[PDB]
């Protein structure tokens, strides 16, 4: 039940999503090992992901969380990179999309820095890079990220050396 | 998947060393995220 709607680059919604993508690039402590060496992106396409069932699943949970947290979902817009982006947009997020070995335990991880999520497009640690050239810093191959609506509710604060 | 810490719905990873890094977050229920936008891109080689 998923359809993808292309946004025009002239659309304010395209422009605000692109700005969040570009403005949240940073340098990484691996010198580019996982995600590649870059300061900015060439945005090729932004598509709205439309699925009524998956949206209703989200809003149902959001209401449960809000009701447990003084009517505050604590909703953010956050990046997600994953080899399973196609599965996610069709079937929704679930336990198969978790980072089992993540530093905060087995769960689904999101980033404020788009460049952090870029490190996971080809797998944990960038895996072996793009399927065509085996290059984690490939400048040719098309990558995909998700910009996601995320309910945090009451969030446990972990101070961490990163 | 693990559970959220008792009395919490997510974890926030606050950076404590790299002053330029932004936060990272973890949820333990897939229903707590919706994949709004699919962005197709290339990384650009620095000039
Ligand atoms: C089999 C591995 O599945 C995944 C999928 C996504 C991610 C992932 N981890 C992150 C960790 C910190 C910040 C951002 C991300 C991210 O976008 N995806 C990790 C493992
Ligand atoms: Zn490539």
């Amino acid at each position: 039940g998923t359809i993808l709607i292309d946004l025009s680059p002239d659309d304010k919604e395209f422009q605000s999503v692109e700005e969040e993508m570009q403005s949240t690039v940073r340098e990484h402590r691996d010198g580019g090992h996982a995600g590649g060496i870059f300061n900015r992106y060439n945005i090729l396409k932004i598509q709205k992901v439309c699925n009524k069932k998956l949206w209703e699943r989200y809003t149902h949970r959001r209401k449960e969380v809000s009701e447990e947290n003084h009517n505050h979902a604590n909703e953010r817009m956050l990046f997600h990179g994953s080899p399973f982006v196609n599965a996610i947009i069709h079937k929704g997020f679930d336990e198969r999309h978790a980072y089992i070995g993540g530093m905060f335990g087995a769960g689904i991880y999101f980033a404020e820095n788009s460049s952090k999520s870029n490190q996971y497009v080809y797998g944990i640690g960038g895996g072996t890079g793009c399927p065509v050239h085996k290059d984690r810093s490939c400048y040719i191959c098309h990558r995909q990220l998700l910009f996601c609506r995320v309910t945090l509710g009451k969030s446990f604060l972990q101070f961490s050396a990163m | 998947m693990a559970h959220s810490p008792p009395g919490h719905h997510s974890v926030t990873g606050r950076p404590s060393v790299n002053g330029l890094a932004l936060a990272e977050y973890v949820i333990y229920r897939g229903e707590q995220a919706y994949p709004e936008y699919l962005i197709t891109y290339q990384i650009m080689r620095p000039e």
